[PDB]
């Protein structure tokens, strides 16, 4: 029984975190390999006016550079960009780099953060991305290039890299291949980001964990159709619900099927004064794969 | 306003 | 800026998980020098009340299966430590921390490691509550997922799980072998003590909540640390009784402790009218300790 | 009724 926001095991990415300075700057970076990825604006000169990353990149001396693992320290063989990060060479092989791979993320999916300060990982949580490609993180100056990573049959699948936080305090990172999520810009300048939507199958799968808890109070007799719920959706800051499938196997050891769930979450949309598995307000970072491996472990 | 971290 | 409930890496007490067989039961071990300790009901045999003592008269060294992978590890003798089994393998821990037991106190922070089958799964922070129980995740399987905290290099081990209470509250022991709250291992009609939210942990939040901009619910009435007290006795909350540990926050909020106490009885009445930095008001799960760390990172 | 796991 329970449900809690839970990180996939970080050792094997522990190994993998190095410490990037470069001047005034110190933040982290990824070695995998013979390779340090780290975010661009490492060598970026200032962050109150715009930043010329072209430029910066031309007259970086690569001897200012300063990446250790531990007290162990990595020469650099060379510097070239990707995208929002750096690509950086290094003179030796990380020989714990584990089995690994890159995958961008889509709104609704949840990874794992691997928080770092000075190159060591200090704490580890999960996430889920936002419609508006943000995410409800942890991070003070120092962070960027915290990974984030999802770990499947053993192999690490590297889907972030911090970079920065906007103006309220949501987290954006790029991938690794170097496009930031959501397209904003590593400079200093005034961007807001969009209004997030609730991902709807996420507080269905929620709802579901919450039933298989014994939380039945807010479940109705009550019962709407995919198609009205929609409609009022997208006039009350959720979205859309596609694909029901997934929650055949929730319905079936359940017995409480979507439509009834959907209209529970209309009501919802105010507890009056209650709760539900500790929330007070409706949480959209569950997925059904994430409830699934909790209430059975498959 | 975007802080870079 | 943010705040996260959020584990510490990993890493080093995941190589120290073995998977402990005996007879049709499988739980998980903590590998530690030359001996897995391991929860007692391993070598118990119903789903009746449990004579411990003759379960280990009747024990065969050869019945148990303790493997780390797919290495196996053999029993050399098995010597009964409280609710656990202290069992000494003939092989060392190559990858033993430097390591100490400590016996937490309700209101303090460390960190599950959730096991099956003799791996790590999955990774969370969680908070002892006054009644002795943590409000995890687990299924069948999770007994001997350690809790830990790490402090300078040095693991801290604090829990070994055991039980779900009929409720679903998650029990565990120390690693003497004392169990948490006093409740029993055995499959009986035993009911936890009366959940009470952690107030000291409440006001690390609310400070965390002002420092991050939430400033909403702050009453300008002030209380009585005591005058309060005798109020949450009646009202589902801990007594303060630590105070300094919060002049740090006061001083830079500008806001006391009085306030915050009133804050507290004034969410009491509209609880669930708004979240305070997306958590229901009255979360008691973080720490002055925590707070601090993603603060300003000391 | 406890549930030892």
């Amino acid at each position: 029984a329970g449900l809690r926001k839970m990180a996939q095991p970080s050792g094997v990415v522990e190994k993998c975190i190095v410490r990037v300075c470069y001047g005034n700057m110190a933040l982290n970076g990824l070695w995998l390999g013979d390779t340090v990825m780290c975010p661009r604006h490492v060598i970026a000169s200032s962050t109150t006016s715009t930043i010329d990353y072209d430029y910066a990149l031309s007259v970086l001396r690569l001897h200012n550079f300063s990446i250790s693992s531990g007290n162990v320290f990595l020469g650099v063989v060379g510097v070239t960009m990707r995208g929002a990060l750096l690509q950086i060479k290094v003179n030796q092989n990380n020989v714990h780099t584990p089995k690994y791979t890159y995958r961008t993320v889509r709104p609704g999916e949840s990874f794992n953060i691997l928080a770092c300060y000075d190159g060591a990982a200090a704490g580890v949580y999960g996430v889920n991305m936002r419609s508006n490609y943000t995410i409800r993180g942890s991070f003070i100056n120092g962070a960027a290039g915290s990974p984030g990573y999802n770990i499947n049959n053993g192999t690490v699948e590297f889907c972030y890299l911090h970079q920065l936080e906007l103006g309220s305090g949501c987290h954006v990172g790029s991938d690794l291949d170097g496009v930031m999520y959501g397209g904003y810009e590593d400079q200093p300048t005034l961007q807001v980001e969009g209004a997030s939507s609730l991902f709807t199958e996420n507080v269905l799968a929620f709802l579901y964990a919450a039933l298989i808890n014994g939380s039945t109070w807010w479940l109705s007799s009550s019962r709407i159709a995919v198609d009205r719920f929609n409609e009022w959706a997208v006039h009350n800051g959720m979205t859309t619900v596609v694909n029901t499938d997934c929650f055949s196997i929730f319905a079936a050891k359940t017995g409480v099927d979507v439509q009834r769930l959907l209209a529970s979450i209309q009501s919802l949309h105010n507890f009056g004064g209650k709760q539900i598995l500790g929330y007070t307000s409706l949480t959209d970072e569950f997925t059904t794969g994430e409830v699934i491996r909790q209430m059975y472990g498959v | 306003t975007v802080r870079l971290q």
